[PDB]
């Protein structure tokens, strides 16, 4: 029989750091009872249980104001002593190609384009043939979150390898000037 | 040379 | 569009505190409470911050307290088991002979308590292992990740057992060269 409180202080930004948004929540098993938002100003419930310490809180002036302030001596703050490894880490990805089945030419399998080890996470892939981009019938297995500060994606391709061709995956991503191309034939 | 921890306050007794 | 999430929690009757950061989903570091020192996701961002642990122990103990204090006008509501989906991956593509790493994805559940274990051919696992404490996630359920490391082989073949009381009975994922 287990009872969970939860706590998180969340610091959102937009545009670098011009616009930040804090959010101070208190949660429960895992009900928010009460919260801080910056852009309001003042503690407020989410829930019934909350509501006490949305009243005792914005009673303590000491803390309202080193709250609404936090927004700058904390959010603010920690964005700019990790940023450099945080905001701007980057890490190039490496590509490779296989076929998933096993059949002689002329019959039906998947080309597999697997992007790893990389951050950010945001990434661009696409298939080409014999130099004409594919588009239709192109399944991803999504973006994944290795949870060692890296990411991986899977990007399927099916055809029917005749001789002569060449299947090649380009992929663009932010630790790339260039984009990595890797072909595959017959 | 960083990071700082937002302090909490403290629950209504009840 | 970045963020920083100092998510901390606390869980009774287990008497399990943890404080960590987390920035747009990855965790940067945590407290050991034991140690009562700072733990980094990698040994980088050591040489480039610094964090007063000492002061992580004091919103924990409130944590413990609020908590206390919650778990009492809720009638003692206790908190509802959220099974944990789990799955399997390796950090690379795999090539015979090759070393690689199995990564074991433990994600969406609650309470962040769970029990893993790696298994090679049907026995236990227990050099060249690793683990992470419980990772929060947005929906404030938790998120965990455990890593092998092989040597990859084509008689070897792997599972990744979980248990957690979400489930009647352990799950178990498997893994295999192709």
């Amino acid at each position: 029989p287990r009872f969970l409180w939860q706590l998180k202080f969340e610091c959102h930004f937009f545009n670098g750091t011009e616009r930040v948004r804090l959010l101070e929540r208190c949660i429960y098993n895992q009900e928010e009872s009460v919260r801080f938002d910056s852009d309001v100003g003042e503690y407020r419930a989410v829930t019934e249980l909350g509501r006490p310490d949305a009243e005792y809180w914005n009673s303590q002036k000491d803390l309202l104001e080193q709250r609404r302030a936090a927004v700058d001596t904390y959010c603010r703050h920690n964005y700019g002593v990790g940023e450099s490894f945080t905001v701007q880490r980057r890490v190039e990805p490496t590509v490779t190609v296989y076929p998933t089945k096993t059949q002689p030419l002329q019959h039906h399998n998947l080309l597999v384009c697997s992007v790893s080890d990389f951050y950010p996470g945001n990434i661009e892939v696409r298939w080409f043939r014999n130099g004409k981009e594919e588009e239709t019938g192109i399944v991803s297995t999504g973006l994944v979150r290795n949870g060692d500060w890296t990411f991986q994606t899977l990007v399927m391709l099916e055809t029917v390898p005749q001789s002569g061709e060449v299947y090649t995956c380009q992929v663009e991503h932010p630790s790339l000037t260039d984009p990595v191309t890797v072909e595959w034939k017959a | 040379a960083g990071f700082k921890g937002e302090q909490g306050p403290k629950g209504e007794p009840g | 569009e970045h963020v920083i999430i100092q998510a901390e929690f606390y869980l009774n009757p287990d008497q399990s505190g943890e404080f960590m950061f987390d920035f747009d989903g990855d965790e940067i570091f945590h407290v050991d409470m034991a140690k009562k020192e700072t733990v980094w996701r990698l040994e980088e961002f050591g040489r480039f911050a610094s964090f007063e642990a000492q002061g992580a122990l004091a919103n924990i103990a409130v944590d413990k307290a609020n908590l206390e204090i919650m778990t009492k006008r809720s009638n003692y509501t206790p908190i509802t088991n959220v099974a944990p989906e789990v799955t399997v991956l390796s950090r690379s593509p795999v090539n015979l002979g090759e070393p690689n790493i199995l990564i074991c994805f433990i994600d969406k559940f609650s309470p962040p308590v769970v029990n893993v274990t790696w298994l090679r051919n049907g026995r236990p696992v227990t050099e060249g292992v690793s683990e992470t404490v419980f990772l929060p996630r947005d929906d404030h359920l938790f998120r965990k990740f455990h890593y092998l490391t092989f040597l990859p082989s084509t008689d070897d073949f792997y599972d990744c057992e979980v248990d957690h009381w979400g489930l009647e009975e352990p799950l178990r994922k498997h893994w295999e060269f192709e």
